[PDB]
RNA sequence: UUCU
RNA sequence: AGCAAAAGCA
């Protein structure tokens, strides 16, 4: 015999047993060293792909930037960023004729937002790379050591809390011409554009990384705004994939292929693709958004108009600081040396590899104080929320009122992934509306990419791991966080695995089966953690003695708690109920009366505070 | 609220984010408000070539060529630990002695198997000095059969830091560090080593290796706790099915591992941030649960940490592992490529016809171990739950048609036949239950073989498989650019046997599936 | 840059919780069976009143006693999920 | 009706093994949790382990932990018991049982509808 | 630093 | 020595 597990798909179809492919093997695979060797390399890809463009130096920063905006038109089927101002705006124009009013109401949404926030809601956030320090902090101290420097200058207007106090202060900061920390103009702006690079971990589904990059501190309010507007806009809209997601969406991609299939002349085909576009962030500028930001805001006021136009223009001038550096050798006295970042801009370039002096070569000139300057493209990481919305008005190109020929299409559209759903009465109809759809999405900057798509007729499709055969829809979005212990307490950790496992039931679907399974293996790293082995179990620890002593002195052990002595009493049918108002009554008087005592010396008698040193 | 002015600064950075044709944002902003939509779009198509476009390459019956494997040396064996070449010691205790302390529960299991040769050499190393080996088990028994001497119940036994020791974890084999400004005036620099590494054929152990994992064995392995008790019928169709699994995965050979990688991590996490600058004595333990309900408390071989100064989330820390074997290393010498072989002894044993008197042989190696390929080992038991996740939406795709409940796939003993397997002139096929195996067994070797290149084959060796699925259900599919598809999961093909072998199944899958 | 391993690591540790003076004077130094609960690292701050984890099953066996039921009114909304599971 | 029945008794010597099994048939098996009680010649009946419906939480007498093990087979409605290095005074007469409850550990353990047919030595 |  | 990969821990 040999066993072959993947034999099994000649019986199953493919869309039941593709769990079998997901090899759940993308944690671990983190990055080693430093991670400043692709950020070398996603500057040169950036400038590769748009380098017909007029490239001109810029003020009061002194730097070359790219602008391939307007440009030619390419011939070669290789990526291009080479869009057409007079061309997007004639698609989002469009997009008002199908979908009447939308801007105008969305943004009303956004003119209270403006006047009805708080500055503590930005600190809610993930991690910055302060300017002060060069270093990355969390979003609560990043934003008291910021203010203290705007406090220290006469400008002190930030004492309202509002938000919107907040950025007449760095605007009313960037035009003095030394600051107080010392640091003149052209030095501060050089620091306030940056945003620090690092080697992506932890990778799910890709060979080698990907140099994201994280921002600063001024520029994540501005993108907090036009992100708030995006949404919304992306919310009205019908073929939307990023902010409807979970079970809901389970429903909506069931819809467009109703429609789409009713079947008026019952002589035409019905072809469906699945799609990957190649490259999505290295072609999109932002000299774009600020052409759909500004027809977004038409009739609009004024003041309403310009903060929202302030975050692209940092963006077209953006900076990106490199890696911690390389690390040279000798075998001969056997020791390694750090190099920093900044004299890469003076070593002797012959030490270096061969490949990485290709690299430096052709960035060699892009150097601002140890600092690469670039604006044909965007960052890893950062807002893509409006950048959807651009690819969906392809999608509104297609009702028949746009094209005047037979062909005609409708789709799905996340920010990487799409579907379309093409109709036409014959296959070279077909080849024709398809034809139009990967130029038409070349001329706004969008490439499609021809390895990972691929075309059948239509009943069954892939779109961002939801799966569609026939009529079932098997979703694999998020994967399982280990139901393990989080590590604050005893009735914390209890309270939270017991709603996680509830969450990933209704919104994902995770089976009636593994449910109860894994409340098993939770609760066995529960009680091995806190020691809390009920006391019929004969296990033997450093606690295990007085739990015994509790055990037998009990009359009804069903009202004990599981954090000591106590028995597992949930199940898939009341995991929405915490643990002490599940066995409340079951309690007996004696242990009821020592449980909730509101002169507990410890502080919910069981929540502690552990000793914590952060070291 | 007011901000009828932006500045005089930073208004001279919008002028510079500006289209080519533009030199002013007042005079583009009223610019996009006389936009007026004349049929832009239709001109500029009109000066696209025709080299710009999306040939609909038809999928067929005769186009998907076999992958090509590697050409090169065959590989060999890079597991933390010993698969199925193991030999584990055991006392057969109900209420087992030691029971609460590895150490004197592993010396009390030791004192079974007797007539311990001298220990003696059998195969070098090829790269490394060997002797430096043979010194450390006779330096290991003398400070075990130390403690029987001294008997002070110690918890754990911090061994010597002899040169022998001192070697094979490499204390002070780094180099030093300085900054440039020290280093410039040095003549012999280099960044770094970094090139492509060495591409591997692959071998056939990885199948006799596999298939024995799929394999029944005597004992259970396994004891999950409880939970409450099940009133509605949405609960029984859980207990029915879980009940229907837990009872033909826990006598399987799999389950022994995620128990077995289990044990070793968590005391080898413990200890070494308990007890970091001295080395350490930690035994492989695995506890079992036998047929008859009678317990017992195995042992696989020792393990010797050396330094770990550790602080970051990526540090490393080095071992030795001596690990115990029949596998006589001169059949399948390139497996056991780094692995330094000693003799031990002949267990006096006879089959059930004859006498054979084999003997016993040790395996050591050193290896290496970051602070997450540890905590990727703790967490095994979350296979079994991937494992199961596949049976129940195999069995909600049948609920589609009719009721579809587990009952009426579990038992008919043979009646589907799921062909699970490619013997030499047909495809043999087998029951449930040795699917529920099959699906554990890839799963938990897609854990101990966790690598980069696995996470790239599979996310191109998935839609290779919608693409022909569609063709044998005759859904007329096409595709773009083929050659772009398979040169990027040939990339992922280098070295690591694992996905060197399921380039072996995928391309045997087309072949029966009439491509 | 994770907290359940520093969970299982302090709680190898004895003595991992805080609590002020309060807990000093109400419950023994040892347990009868010689494990201890109490330790003191002497401190200028609050003396470092750390106790180990036994004191708080110690405590559900033996302690004060008190009568009061207000509890089941604080937690009403959770109190009306029980009707409707039965 | 309740209906159960008996089987693997016999003698056998001190340190030794055996299975016992039960049976069962006119109501749902896997509805109701079951237990093993003993009457030892001039003594009063004891429970001995029980078990509920999922055929997960089990519980056992304080004087023979580890050394009986209890497991249910809801499909063809049997109730198995294996005890093992048996003690010279565990030899009585086993009688099997059906709680009413489904849980185990609310009210009190006892014996409520069955015949103990079986036996051993 | 005991996951039967 | 080995870990493990496009650069780092020893």
């Amino acid at each position: 015999m040999d066993v072959n597990p993947t034999l099994l798909f000649l019986k199953v179809p493919a869309q039941n047993a593709i769990s079998t492919t997901f090899p759940y093997t993308g944690d671990p695979p983190y990055s080693h060293g430093t991670g400043t060797g692709y950020t070398m390399d996603t500057v040169n890809r950036t400038h590769q792909y748009s380098e017909k463009g007029k490239w001109t130096t810029n003020t009061e920063t002194g730097a070359p930037q790219l602008n391939p905006i307007d440009g030619p038109l390419p011939e070669d089927n290789e990526p291009s960023g080479y869009a057409q101002t007079d061309c997007v705006l004639e698609a989002m124009a469009f997009l008002e004729e199908s979908h009447p009013g939308i801007f105008e109401n969305s943004c009303l949404e956004t003119m209270e937002v403006v006047q009805q926030t708080r500055v503590d809601r930005l600190t809610q956030g993930r991690q910055t790379y302060d300017w002060t320090l060069n270093r990355n902090q969390p979003a609560a101290t990043a934003l008291a050591n910021t203010i203290e420097v705007f406090r220290s200058n006469g400008l002190t207007a930030n004492e309202s809390g509002r938000l919107i106090d907040f950025l007449k202060d760095v605007m009313e900061s960037m035009d003095k011409e030394e600051m107080e920390i010392r640091v003149n103009k052209r030095s501060y702006l050089i620091r306030a554009l940056t945003l620090n690079t690092m080697t992506k971990d932890a990778e799910r589904g890709k060979l080698k990384r990907r140099a994201i990059a994280t921002p600063g501190m001024q520029i994540r309010g501005f993108v907090y705004f036009v992100e708030t507007l995006a949404r919304s806009i992306c919310e009205k809209l019908e073929q939307s994939g990023l902010p409807v997601g979970g079970n809901e969406k389970k429903a909506k991609l069931a819809n467009v292929v109703r429609k789409m299939m009713t079947n008026s002349q019952d002589t035409e085909l019905s072809f469906t693709i699945t799609g990957d576009n190649t490259k999505w962030n290295e072609n999109q500028n932002p000299r774009m958004f600020l052409a759909m930001i500004t027809y977004i805001t038409k009739n609009q006021p004024e003041w309403f108009r310009n903060v929202l136009s302030i975050a692209p223009i940092m963006f077209s001038n953006k900076m990106a600081r490199l890696g911690k550096g390389y690390m040279f050798e000798s075998k001969s006295m056997k020791l390694r040396t750090q190099i920093p970042a900044e004299m890469l801009a003076s070593i002797d370039l012959k030490y270096f590899n061969e490949s990485t002096r290709k690299k430096i070569e052709k960035i060699r000139p892009l150097l601002i104080d140890g600092t690469a300057s670039l604006s044909p493209g965007m960052m890893m990481g950062m807002f893509n929320m409006l950048s959807t919305v651009l690819g969906v008005s392809i999608l509104n190109l297609g009702q028949k009122r746009y094209t005047k020929t037979t062909y005609w299409w409708d789709g799905l559209q996340s920010s990487d992934d799409f579907a379309l759903i093409v109709n036409a009465p014959n296959h070279e109809g077909i080849q024709a509306g398809v034809d139009r759809f990967y130029r038409t999405c070349k001329l706004v900057g969008i490439n499609m990419s021809k390895k990972k798509s691929y075309i059948n007729r239509t009943g069954t499709f892939e779109f961002t791991s939801f799966f569609y055969r026939y009529g079932f829809v098997a979703n694999f979005s998020m994967e399982l966080p280990s139901f393990g212990v989080s590590g604050i307490n005893e009735s914390a950790d209890m309270s939270i695995g017991v709603t996680v496992i509830k969450n990933n039931m209704i919104n994902n679907d995770l089976g009636p089966a593994t449910a109860q399974m894994a409340l098993q293996l939770f609760i066995k790293d529960y009680r091995y953690t806190y020691r809390c082995h009920r006391g019929d179990t004969q296990i033997q620890t450093r606690r295990s003695f007085e739990l015994k002593k509790l055990w037998e002195q009990t009359r009804s052990k069903a009202g004990l708690l599981v954090s000591d002595g106590g028995p597992n009493l949930y199940n898939i049918r009341n995991l929405h109920i915490p643990e002490v108002c599940l066995k409340w009554e079951l309690m007996d008087e004696d242990y009821q009366g020592r449980l909730c005592n509101p002169l507990n010396p410890f502080v919910t008698t069981h929540s502690w505070i552990p000793k914590r040193n952060r070291s | 609220e007011e901000r009828f002015e932006i500045t005089g600064t930073m208004r001279r950075l919008a002028d510079q984010s500006l289209p080519p044709n533009f030199s002013c944002l007042e005079n583009f902003r009223a610019y996009v408000d006389g936009f007026e939509p004349n049929g832009y779009i239709e001109g500029k198509l009109s000066q696209m070539s025709k080299e710009v476009n999306a040939k609909i390459e038809p999928f067929l019956k005769t186009t998907p060529r076999p992958i090509r494997l590697p050409d090169g040396p065959p590989c060999f064996q890079r597991s933390k630990f010993l698969l199925m070449d193991a030999l584990k010691l055991s006392i057969e205790d109900p209420s087992h002695e030691g029971e609460g302390i590895p150490l004197y529960d592993a010396i009390k299991c030791m004192r079974t198997f007797f007539g311990w040769k001298e220990p003696y050499i059998v195969k070098p190393h090829e790269k490394g000095i060997n002797p430096n080996y043979l010194l450390s088990w006779k330096q290991v028994l003398a400070e075990l059969q130390d403690i029987e001497n001294e008997e002070k119940i110690p918890r754990t036994k911090n061994m010597k830091k002899t040169s022998q020791l001192k070697w094979a974890l490499g204390e002070n084999m780094a180099p030093e560090k300085v900054d440039f400004d020290n280093c410039r005036d040095v003549s012999d620099l280099k960044q770094y080593d970094s090139d492509e590494p060495e591409l591997r054929s692959l071998s056939s152990w990885i199948q006799n290796e596999f298939n024995k994992a799929c394999e029944l064995t005597d004992s259970t392995w396994i004891e999950l706790d409880e939970i409450g008790e099940d009133v509605a019928p949405i609960e029984y169709i859980a207990s029915m099915r879980r009940n229907y699994f837990t009872a033909e995965v826990s006598h399987c050979r799999a389950t022994e591992y995620i128990m077995k990688g289990v044990y070793i991590n968590t005391a080898l996490l413990n200890a070494s941030c308990a007890a970091m600058d001295d080395f350490q004595l930690i035994p492989m333990i695995s506890k079992c649960r036998t047929k008859e309900g009678r317990r017992k408390t195995n042992l696989y071989g020792f393990i010797i940490k050396g330094r770990s100064h550790l602080r970051n989330d990526t540090d490393v820390v080095n071992f030795v592992s001596m690990e115990f074997s029949l596998t006589d290393p001169r059949l399948e010498p390139h497996k056991w490529e780094k692995y330094c072989v000693l003799e031990i002894g002949d267990m006096l044993l006879r089959s059930a016809i004859g006498q054979m008197s084999r003997p016993m042989f040790l395996y050591v190696r050193t290896n290496g171990t970051s602070k997450i390929k540890m905590k990727w080992g703790m967490e095994m038991r979350r296979c079994l739950l991937q494992s199961l996740q596949q049976i129940e939406s195999m069995i909600e795709a049948e609920s589609s048609v009719k009721e579809k409940d587990m009952t009426k796939e579990f038992f008919e003993n043979k009646s589907e036949t799921w062909p699970i397997g490619e013997s030499p002139k047909g495809v043999e096929d087998g029951s449930i239950g040795k699917v529920c195996r099959t699906l554990l067994a890839k799963s938990v070797f897609n854990s101990l073989y966790a690598s980069p290149q696995l996470e790239g084959f599979s996310a191109e060796s998935r839609k290779l498989l919608l693409v022909v699925q569609a063709l044998r259900d005759n859904l007329e599919p096409g595709t773009f650019d083929l050659e772009g598809l398979y040169e990027a999961i040939e990339e992922c093909l280098i070295n690591d046997p694992w996905v060197l072998l399921n380039a072996s199944w995928f391309n045997s899958f087309l072949t029966h599936a009439l491509r | 840059k994770n907290p359940s391993l520093r969970m299982k690591w302090m709680m190898a540790m004895k003595y991992p919780i805080t609590a002020d003076k309060r807990i000093t004077e109400m419950v023994p130094e040892r347990n009868e069976q010689g494990q201890t609960l109490w330790s003191k690292m002497s401190d200028a701050g609050s003396d470092r009143v750390m106790v180990s984890p036994l004191a708080v099953t110690w405590w559900n066996r033996n302690g004060p006693m008190t009568s009061t039921v207000h509890y089941p009114k604080v937690y009403k909304t959770y109190f009306e999920k029980v009707e409707r599971l039965k | 009706q309740v209906q159960l029945q008996e089987s693997g008794g016999g003698m056998v010597q001190p340190g030794g093994s055996l299975r016992l099994s039960c049976l069962a048939s006119g109501f749902t098996f896997s509805n109701y949790a079951m237990t093993w009680v003993r009457q030892a010649p001039g003594k009063g009946p004891e429970w001995v382990s029980m078990v509920s419906n999922n055929g997960a939480d089990t519980t056992y007498t304080d004087s023979v932990k580890g050394r009986f093990t209890i497991s249910r087979d809801n499909a063809k409605n049997t109730l198995y018991l294996r005890m093992n290095n048996v003690k010279p005074e565990d030899s009585a007469v086993y009688y099997c049982a059906k709680r009413r409850y489904g849980g185990i550990w609310t009210g009190q353990p006892t014996d409520y509808d069955y015949l103990g047919q079986g036996t051993v030595t």
